[PDB]
């Protein structure tokens, strides 16, 4: 079954952005 | 760009709709990362949900705002332009690495682009542009000198403007300063796309100058790149720590990320805060991190 527009909620996964080095 | 009525955001939904229908093809192996054309879509949705239901009874009120209309125009281009990217691209949509599908992505990171500038103008659904409040206030000085209270102006304008403070030096060069500052692609430059640009290439005082050293000559430098594309672009460099590469980042915008391959073989972004990019550049350059940008052994001199 394929999802509408308005059935659809994000699933707002975050991409992993880690301490800096220095 | 044609007045916004209830019609015209239907129509605009029913193709978004397709959109999203077709991103659900199970061949097209699509990430949930950054930018996630199956989590913008329906957040833009919702949003514009949100701006009809403030406006109820005001509807020739929003119907007639000009960023609006142009903002509407655009997110009807852009969502045609992607449903004939899958028309014409057919089988090639599932290839990785194919040029249909590196379109694809583009247009993930615009409809990105798109909605942060709409939450941005319309936070809470209420048109707030006019007092959007400008982060750099030199670069605030500049826009309300030039523009005033305005939200949204023509690329042509902009130009003018800028160019009166910051000359630019060329034709090339404006072509440049027009793909790295329009961000939604619409030839419009908006005061949050202003904002966005004038944070990551400030100070202000040598705009032209930062962007120049920063993105114009820099092989580091990655125009409209996402998380997992520098993943993907560094992964040919695991053997040669030190390599690295920078963006924009697409969900902090303002903020740059920085992409580099470690000594312990992992491929590692970041985005520096209480430091300038030139410094992040520079320090981690000194300290064996940011060496060989692109992976090429030459590295910019940024001091
Ligand atoms: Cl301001
Ligand atoms: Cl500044
Ligand atoms: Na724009």
């Amino acid at each position: 079954h394929v999802l509408s527009l308005d059935q659809i909620r994000a699933i707002r996964n975050t991409n992993e952005y880690t301490e800096g080095p220095t | 760009p044609g007045t916004v009525d209830k019609k015209m955001v239907e129509k605009c939904w029913k193709l978004m709709d397709k959109v999203v229908r077709l991103c659900q093809n199970p061949k097209l192996a699509l990430k949930n990362s950054p930018p996630y054309i199956l989590d913008l879509l329906p957040d833009t949705y919702q949003h514009l949900r949100t701006i009809l239901s403030r406006y109820e009874g005001k509807m020739e009120t929003l119907g007639e705002n000009e960023y609006f209309r142009v903002f509407m125009e655009n997110l009807m281009k852009k969502t045609k332009q992607t449903i004939s990217l899958f028309k014409e691209g057919k089988e090639r949509m599932y290839e990785e690495n194919s040029q249909p599908r590196r379109n694809l992505t583009k247009l993930s990171l615009i409809f990105s682009h798109m909605l942060a500038e709409l939450k941005g103008i319309f936070p809470s659904g209420l048109f707030q542009g006019d007092t959007f409040r400008i982060t750099k206030a030199d670069a605030a000085e500049f826009w309300r000198k030039a523009f005033g209270e305005k939200t949204i102006v023509p690329w042509k304008s902009f130009r003018q403007a800028l160019h009166e403070v910051h000359p630019i030096s060329s034709g090339l060069e404006a072509m440049a300063l027009k793909s790295t500052i329009d961000l939604t692609c619409n030839d419009y430059i908006s005061v949050f796309e202003f904002d966005i640009f004038t944070r990551l290439f400030q100070p202000w005082s040598s705009l032209l100058r930062n962007w120049n050293s920063l993105a114009v000559t820099h092989p580091g430098y990655m125009a409209f790149l996402t998380y997992d594309e520098v993943k993907a672009r560094l992964q040919k460099f695991i053997h040669k720590p030190g390599s690295y590469i920078f963006r924009l980042s697409c969900t902090r915008l303002g903020q740059w990320a920085i992409g580099y391959v470690t000594a312990d073989g992992n491929i590692l972004q970041t985005i520096p805060h209480n430091k300038p990019l030139f410094q992040a550049l520079i320090d981690g350059f000194r300290e064996g991190f940011y060496l060989f940008p692109d992976g090429r052994n030459q590295n910019p001199d940024l001091t």
